[PDB]
């Protein structure tokens, strides 16, 4: 382990056989600055400030991931085709700010110990699926080389409105349901 | 994104140092400085590269200014083989090369003992065919083309008789005409006063 | 030289035709680049492939396309040829897709010449001019002159051969060929070279001197209607023996 | 104009 | 019954301490969750971490242009980008929203950066606090509870010129 006032990943390069799929992002002090949409060849900054004052050429992400794809192919042969082990994720649901009935809030669903980086995070309101007002972070790195993803749900707090965070991963024996009610 | 500027041409004297400048005020912290060379009509070939620190290698040296707003390619001793087009290119990660127009370097030999003369050479197959040779003139002499349609005059050309430690300049003139004399073949050119005519 | 090979070395084709340029990168090199060097636009980058997939694009025309096979060799295909496509096409190779410190290794290039018709393509006439005895008596040196004349295009390689071996000391070839009719757009060229030996070297009848001119012309698969010999790629020579 | 962000490049595994 | 997956991660990390004075880089080449090779700027050469690493670290160390780029990345990546953070990220200061709602809980939400201190008459010694909560949208959260006159919550954060006090009754 290394200790410092600040830790930045410039950046997090991920490529895996399942899909195949890749991820390119930069992090600072544990928060994601941006990600590159590898299909749209576009840099997506995570703050209005970054969008207004910073710039990353997406062409460098794509080229990096191309080398990862080459590297993975070589190392699969070297490791005598050793596949990834599935980890059990840890799901936590909590609000963004204090709950006030009739005051727009955000439910935060933290999914930690993701490995491999393949996950389905969804929301439920009174047992039924919710797509309206849902958004999530990219896979965020960890020192142990597992990941964490955070999912959000904008909602209006009310009585007779129970919430759930449904997580699907190969590390689980059944889809994890993390409940939340105010 | 950041581009370089260079002189379009430079003329240097043989055996003297060559300092090819490059300008790049707009350089980024992420940009490396590269120099490539190209002889005609061969492919470009790498010379040197650097970031901030001055670099030295077998081919050349590279001086980068403290503010990194300019650089210089140093040839410590010019050679006639050094005449080529020199490209100062900015490199960053995987971005593509932009060669730009570069500097056409021409190297001129110091002719130690000039002996300007015009000679006539007959063809090895047929005696009737004739070529004129203006040779051994100093590099300050300039060979002008013919003010005739039936007469062809080549530009100067430097040969190196290495073992003899001898270089010489020459241009060749020829024509189809029977009355084509060598004594009046390079008269449109500024031939030296001391030029020998056999 | 650099380990990058390119085929064909020279290419003459008519307008509207298609050409396929081949490029073999260096062993171990996984990235391939294509450049076009013209008089009009200079050295321009066209395309980059890495591990058989497109990695970078320059200002390449839709009628221009490239590929990189599993053996990492590459092919540049140029369709619906125009006179302006007449240039030098270079390919380069590199280990990785590129870094700020990584070298690009270049091939020798392909000289592509797009013509309206091949009817104006001519091989050269070569001649050797024996040293002036006036030069010998004055400098104690002997200059031999060579004259390659009336060739089209200016795709030629002139070399000097003393006693069956190529020489480079005392040799001087014109850097550019001259236009015989400076007015005409289809004019034939001339190219001269000099070889200077000692008076006593030339004055030896045992010494053979040969001026060799390599002409890059038409293909064996190219059609010829004209009642003159097909101006195919060929060697044209002129020799001279020493004079006592 | 905003200055372009720097980034590390992965070194490429030996193909041979 | 689960799909087969082979994962590769390349991590180029920068560690900054005491402004621009101390800077250290670590590049990590990971097969699945196993780091097999790495370049630490303090070492200055690629090192094999597991027996999967010697064919890559020895190869990269034999190529001058690979060692020169990796070494120069301390300047072309870490140092370059830290000046870009100085003007944006490091100047980002979001003041917290402090409220008390009855066990009396003082909720300190949506603040940036991490550096926070919360105190609770005189300060008490019997308070249960949450660990620092990372919301993941560049804002933090911290909740301080207290068991069982005027009750006051004292919050200190770099964004504030003076600590924010919230009272009860
Ligand atoms: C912290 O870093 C100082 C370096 O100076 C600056 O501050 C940083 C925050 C950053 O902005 C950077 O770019 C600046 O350059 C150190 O001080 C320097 O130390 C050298 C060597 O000892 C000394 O010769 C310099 O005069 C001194 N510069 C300054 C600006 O003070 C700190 O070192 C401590 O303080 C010094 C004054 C000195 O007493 C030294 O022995 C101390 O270690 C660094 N502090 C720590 C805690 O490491
Ligand atoms: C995610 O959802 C799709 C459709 O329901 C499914 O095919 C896929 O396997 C799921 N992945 C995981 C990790 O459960």
């Amino acid at each position: 382990d290394i200790v410092a006032d600040h830790v930045a990943s410039y950046g997090v390069n991920l490529y895996q056989s399942y899909g195949p799929s890749g991820q390119y992002s930069h992090e600072f002090d544990g928060d994601e600055e941006f990600y590159v949409d590898l299909e749209r060849k576009e840099t997506v900054w995570q703050l209005p400030l970054f969008r207004r004052f910073r710039r990353f050429d997406p062409q460098f992400a794509l080229t990096n991931i191309a080398v990862l794809k080459h590297n993975l192919n070589i190392v699969i042969k070297r490791s005598n085709s050793t596949a990834a082990t599935n980890e059990v994720p840890e799901v936590t649901v909590f609000s963004k700010s204090p709950v006030t009935l009739g005051q727009p809030n955000t439910l935060i669903c933290l999914v930690d110990n993701i490995f491999p980086p393949v996950v389905n995070i969804t929301w439920l309101s009174n047992g039924h699926s919710v797509t309206e007002g849902v958004s999530e972070t990219s896979f965020l790195s960890k020192s142990d080389h597992s990941f964490f993803k955070i999912s959000y749900l904008t909602f209006l707090p009310s009585a007779d409105e129970i919430y759930d965070c449904k997580v699907e991963h190969w590390g689980l024996d059944e889809p994890l349901l993390k409940h939340w009610e105010p | 994104d950041a581009k370089t500027t260079q002189p379009n041409s430079m003329e240097s004297n043989e055996e003297e140092p060559v300092h090819l400048p490059c300008n790049h005020s707009t350089i980024s912290g992420t940009d490396y400085i590269h120099w490539y060379r190209q002889l005609p009509s061969q492919g470009p070939e790498y010379v040197i590269h650097g970031l901030t620190s001055n670099v030295n290698n077998r081919m050349a040296s590279l001086a980068i200014a403290e503010d990194r707003k300019s650089s210089t390619l140093i040839l410590h001793r010019a050679t006639l083989r050094d005449a080529a087009v020199y490209y100062c290119i900015l490199r960053d990660r995987s971005n593509q090369f932009y060669f730009g127009t570069g500097t056409s370097l021409t190297v001129i030999p110091n002719i130690q003992n000039p002996d300007p003369a015009v000679y006539q050479l007959r063809d090895s197959k047929s005696s009737d065919k004739s070529v004129c040779l203006f040779t051994d003139f100093d590099s300050q002499t300039n060979v002008s083309q013919s003010k005739d349609s039936d007469v062809y005059i080549t530009d100067k050309c430097v040969l190196d008789m290495r073992s003899m430690d001898f270089k010489s300049n020459s241009a060749v003139a020829w024509s189809n005409k029977s009355d084509f004399a060598c004594a009046n073949a390079f008269n449109n050119s500024i031939i030296p006063e001391d030029t020998f005519f056999p | 030289d650099s380990g990058v090979t390119q085929t064909p070395k020279h290419l003459i084709t008519a307008t509207g035709q298609r050409v396929t340029l081949r490029c073999s990168p260096r062993s171990g090199d996984l990235s391939v680049y294509w450049y076009q060097q013209s008089l009009d636009q200079g050295l321009q980058f066209l395309i980059q492939y890495y591990n058989g997939e497109e990695r970078a694009k320059g200002n390449i025309l839709e009628r221009f396309s490239a590929q990189q096979f599993p053996d990492l060799h590459s092919e540049l295909n140029l369709s619906s040829l125009e006179l302006g496509d007449s240039a030098l096409y270079f390919c380069a190779s590199s280990t990785t897709p590129g870094t700020g410190t990584e070298t690009q290794y270049f091939g020798p290039g392909t000289r592509l010449l797009v013509l309206e018709d091949l009817k104006n393509v001519f091989p050269p006439e070569v001649a050797v001019f024996e040293p002036s005895e006036a030069e010998i008596s004055h400098t104690q040196k002997a200059t031999l002159v060579c004259l390659a004349t009336g060739f089209y295009p200016d795709h030629v390689e002139l070399s000097w051969w003393v006693n069956g071996k190529e020489v480079h000391s005392g040799v001087c070839t014109d850097p550019q060929p001259l236009k015989e009719q400076p007015a005409l757009n289809d004019s034939r060229y001339a190219l001269s070279s000099r070889l200077r030996v000692s008076a006593t070297f030339w004055q030896n009848p045992r010494n053979h001197f040969r001026c060799q001119v390599q002409f890059y012309g038409l293909s064996e698969n190219d059609e010829w209607t004209q009642d003159r010999a097909k101006p195919v790629t060929q060697i044209v020579s002129a020799e001279a023996w020493g004079r006592a | 104009a905003p200055s372009g962000e720097g980034s590390f490049q992965p070194s490429q595994e030996n193909p041979q | 019954d689960s799909p087969e997956d082979f994962v590769y991660q390349f991590k180029g990390m920068c560690y900054f301490t005491n402004g621009t004075e101390r800077v250290r880089l670590v590049t990590r080449y990971i097969y699945n969750r196993e780091e097999y090779a790495r370049f630490d700027s303090d070492v200055g050469v690629y090192r094999a971490v597991t027996p999967l690493g010697p064919p890559a670290a020895e190869y990269w160390n034999s190529q001058k242009e690979v060692l020169e780029r990796t070494r120069a990345e301390l300047d072309t990546v870490c140092r370059h980008n830290y000046q870009l953070e100085l003007r944006t990220t490091l100047q980002r200061r979001v003041e917290p929203t402090v409220t008390i709602s009855p066990l009396l809980v003082c909720s300190v939400t949506d603040f940036y950066p991490a550096q926070i201190k919360v105190r609770w008459q005189e300060e008490t010694t019997g308070v249960v606090s949450t660990p620092l909560i990372r919301n993941g949208d560049w804002t933090f959260q911290i909740l301080v509870m207290l068991e069982m006159d005027v009750y006051t919550c004292h919050v200190e954060h770099p964004s504030l010129q003076n600590p924010i006090i919230v009272e009860w009754r």
